[PDB]
């Protein structure tokens, strides 16, 4: 039996997402300090997400970019970050590194965008701009979504200094010094990543998909908030607790 | 009983990975594009 | 983009009181406000950058403070010359966005 | 000092609906006939989640790592009928007993849930992937000796997304209470036909556990079976 | 000294294109920026857009999208905004700002050029 | 010799560095295991195979 009926069953909690304060914003934050912006309850167009051509290296990994709409997800974890020219190959699951070991370091099971601008405007001073921080020595390969905001002072070779920079005794955090004369390889990249999860929590946080009104026990082709399938609904006397 | 528990484990081998990102195939369809989305189908299609 | 309404719109003042008024936004602009004046005939003179610290250089006649959306600044000493249409900027989200004014007058 | 929980410390895998059927899980759970430390109040570790049981005397509860306004801590208050959930920087007494909810800067997240509340409030803390979850039951009790006898699944009612790093807690002549702790063990539990979860088992605390396990009912048969392999 | 000096008062048709200055000495004209507002007589500041200081590349806010272009000309410290087809809602007066890549707070100084259209 | 090898690509033996001391590779001890019940009706006892 086709189904003769495709109902659309999506929230209508019509207020927008706050994607113009994530994207739109002037601090950026460094990459080990990135910020974590928590975006839920609301309705999110990632239309116009896609459809801007500042972006350069998009590069969505586990859902395409076309398809993204439809869907509704958990929650949004918007990490933000700046990094240089060409440490995006870094931003990716598996791959290791400087910017991939011991600044941030992505899941093997990764299911998000990679999105980032090149702003050469923006974010170099003819001088250099020095707060833009990366740690290069770091005794801990760190676990993904981890937090090295510590500035202790890093021993290598015998002896620890504990409290002073000298002799194999570097400090972690060096400035990139960002000039507007560097190539492309070392321009900043502002790079925000989506990190999304598909089935851990309740799905809330999607597109402007306009709601059918449901019908009955005819067998139709139903769409409950990112779930897709065919069947017959029922009224049912399962005592669904509220969580 | 043997017949009942080979059905049981039928219907419970739909819920297989088999390397998969998801098992069920409407997610995995919904979300990804086609010419990217094939090996991800025929991984499952193999497996079961 | 952030919709920035600022109240009370025209309000009276007195010599030597304490007054107080506010600059509200919409979204969070957590600790990013500037402030300012405008005399008639004159460029605007800036007196408070990031909410709190006050700049160099300005008669200290008074002090901002606040957190979240709800900011504001206090005037501890006010004098009748100054009759300003005090400006907030807020320096969070492209566009930078200002305030429509809160104009002081003597009675 | 030691006593031993029976059978507490079971929740809901996955927030999910199951009726009649018998479902195995891998999830921090708290074994059954494990040491469980009883309290008549100092610092206590969390580690990889906390089992809490207490019998207007108790009170709420604060959640940290240091308590020393570095890290973002919990503090959970139930004042005027009207619990207020703050995650700020606040700097703990040495003898807490308003000194403890003093000083709330840096605040990143605040909530106002509904309120609850010879008897038992069992709950259940856990914290993974960053989420921080409550468990929480009431259920009246007829002994002070020991912890009684007796089945409750536990559901979950408020699901906080903070993601801080959880070390440490606290609770705010007296009551008593009972800390039990977690661990990555597999489950079978028995959801009923009305949807509540009647009975489980802990797979590796018993060789016949081992076959109810394996065999995925909570009746075994006379006769030979194989559960595992030793190495 | 660090002053910002602006040219005089402006009166034109609407439709013509003219080109106001804004001459800066006195501080390092590389290391800040070139920020730009306009004030409505009944309203208040409006923002339109900054301008890098080694190339000049002309991104503007998200109102005034359309047919305003900022000019500057680098080693003789100009920074010319001209306005192209003026309206008769364009009776506005536009003061020059000295606004950073980084500190975006402005102590905006000019002597406003006082457009009148009509 | 440096090692020897057992069928199908496991490795029997090998001789050690800095040494030359012949040394005998076997694997630890495995096995199934096995439970005698009566049945959960008449008592909880459990042999353990
Ligand atoms: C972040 O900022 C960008 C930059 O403005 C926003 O993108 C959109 O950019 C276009 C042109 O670049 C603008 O659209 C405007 O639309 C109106 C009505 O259709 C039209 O009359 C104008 O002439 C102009 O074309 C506008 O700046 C903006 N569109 C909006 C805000 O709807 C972008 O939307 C911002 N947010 C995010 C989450 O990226
Ligand atoms: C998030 C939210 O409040 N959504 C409400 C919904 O509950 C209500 O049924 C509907 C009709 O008034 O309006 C909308
Ligand atoms: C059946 O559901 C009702 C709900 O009213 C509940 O009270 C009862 O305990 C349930 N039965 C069992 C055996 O759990
Ligand atoms: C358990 O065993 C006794 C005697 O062996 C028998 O009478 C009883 O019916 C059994 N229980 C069940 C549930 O079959």
């Amino acid at each position: 039996v086709q189904p003769t009926e495709s109902i659309v069953r999506f929230p209508n909690i019509t207020n927008l997402c706050p994607f113009g304060e994530v994207f739109n914003a002037t601090r950026f934050a460094s990459v080990y300090a990135w910020n974590r912006k928590r975006i839920s309850n609301c309705v999110a167009d990632y239309s116009v997400l896609y459809n801007s051509a500042s972006f350069s290296t998009f590069k969505c990994y586990g859902v395409s970019p076309t398809k993204l709409n439809d869907l509704c997800f958990t929650n949004v974890y918007a990490d933000s970050f700046v990094i240089r020219g060409d440490e995006v190959r870094q931003i990716a699951p598996g791959q290791t590194g400087n910017i991939a070991d011991y600044n941030y370091k992505l899941p093997d099971d990764f299911t998000g965008c990679v999105i980032a601008w090149n702003s050469n405007n923006l974010d170099s001073k003819v001088g250099g701009n020095y707060n833009y921080l990366y740690r290069l020595f770091r005794k801990s390969n760190l676990k993904p979504f981890e937090r090295d905001i510590s500035t202790e002072i890093y021993q290598a070779g015998s002896t620890p200094c504990n409290g002073v920079k000298g002799f194999n005794c570097y400090f972690p955090l060096q400035s990139y010094g960002f000039q507007p004369t560097y190539g492309v390889g070392y321009q900043p990249y502002r790079v925000v990543v989506l990190s999304f999860e598909l089935l851990h929590a309740p799905a809330t946080v999607c597109g402007p998909k306009k709601s059918t009104n449901l019908v009955k026990n005819k067998c139709v082709n139903f769409n409950f908030n990112g779930l897709t399938g065919t069947g017959v609904l029922t009224e049912s006397n399962k005592k669904f607790l509220p969580f | 009983n043997q017949n009942a528990q080979a059905l049981n484990t039928l219907v419970k081998q739909l819920s297989s990975n088999f390397g998969a990102i998801s098992s069920v195939l409407n997610d995995i369809l919904s979300r990804l594009d086609p010419p990217e989305a094939e090996v991800q189908i025929d991984r499952l299609i193999t497996g079961r | 983009d952030i919709q920035m309404t600022q109240s009370p719109s025209s309000l009276s003042a007195s010599v030597g009181d304490r007054v107080t008024i506010t600059c509200r936004a919409s979204q969070s602009v957590s600790n990013f406000l500037h402030w300012y004046q405008q005399k008639p005939g004159k460029a605007p003179k800036l007196l408070i950058y990031y909410a709190s610290q006050s700049i160099s250089g300005v008669p200290s006649r008074f002090s901002g403070s606040g957190s979240g959306t709800d900011f504001t600044l206090t005037i501890s000493s006010l004098q009748p010359e100054d009759f300003a249409t005090y400006y907030c900027q807020q320096s969070n989200t492209w566009p930078l966005t200002f305030g429509q004014g809160t104009k002081l007058e003597i009675k | 000092a030691y006593t031993n929980s029976f059978t507490r410390g079971v929740y809901y895998p996955d927030k999910v609906f199951r009726s009649s059927v018998l479902h195995s899980t891998q999830d921090l759970f708290l074994p059954f006939f494990s040491n469980v430390t009883w309290f008549h109040n100092p610092v206590l570790p969390f580690n990889d989640g906390v089992y809490f049981a207490s019998t207007n005397i108790i009170r709420g509860w604060i959640f940290g790592t240091t308590l020393d306004s570095k890290t973002q801590s919990l503090l959970i208050v139930n004042n005027a009928t009207n619990v207020v959930i703050k995650v700020c920087e606040f700097q703990f007494c040495n003898d807490p007993f308003f000194r403890v909810y003093s000083s709330a800067n840096n605040c990143t997240f605040e909530y106002v849930s509904q309120p609850f509340l010879k008897n038992l409030r069992e709950f259940v803390f856990k914290n993974i992937d960053g989420y921080f979850k409550i468990y929480s039951k009431h259920t009246p009790i007829n002994l002070v000796r020991g912890l009684p006898q007796g089945f409750s699944a536990l559901e979950p009612l408020v699901d906080l997304p903070i993601g801080i790093n959880i070390t440490r807690f606290q609770t705010l002549g007296a009551a008593a209470y009972y800390v039990g702790y977690l661990q990555p063990r597999t489950f079978l539990l028995k959801y009923n036909e009305n949807g509540t979860i009647t009975d489980a088992v802990d797979c590796a605390l018993d060789p016949l556990s081992e076959t109810k396990c394996t065999l995925k009912s909570f009746t075994v048969e006379k006769g030979i079976y194989q559960t595992s392999n030793f190495r | 000294q660090v002053q910002l000096v602006q040219s005089g008062s402006e009166l034109k048709k609407p439709g013509a294109s003219v080109k106001v200055s804004c001459k800066a000495s006195g501080y390092t004209f590389t290391d800040y920026g070139m920020n730009w507002v306009r004030q409505a007589p009944g309203q208040g500041l409006e923002w339109m857009g900054w301008i890098n200081t080694y190339s000049g590349e002309p991104t503007y806010a998200d109102d005034f999208r359309g047919r305003f272009v900022f000019s500057l000309d680098t080693s003789v410290s100009t920074a010319y905004l001209q306005i192209c087809s003026l309206k008769a809602e364009d009776t506005a007066v536009y003061y020059c700002a000295r606004g950073g890549n980084w500190d975006w707070y402005f102590d905006v100084w000019g002597q406003g050029t006082l457009v009148t259209v009509s | 010799q440096q090692f020897g090898r057992d069928i199908a690509d496991t490795t029997d033996a090998v001789r050690d560095p800095q040494t030359l001391e012949i040394l005998d590779i076997t694997p630890c001890s495995f096995g199934g295991v096995s439970v005698i019940t009566p049945g959960t009706n008449t008592s909880n006892q459990v042999a353990v195979l």
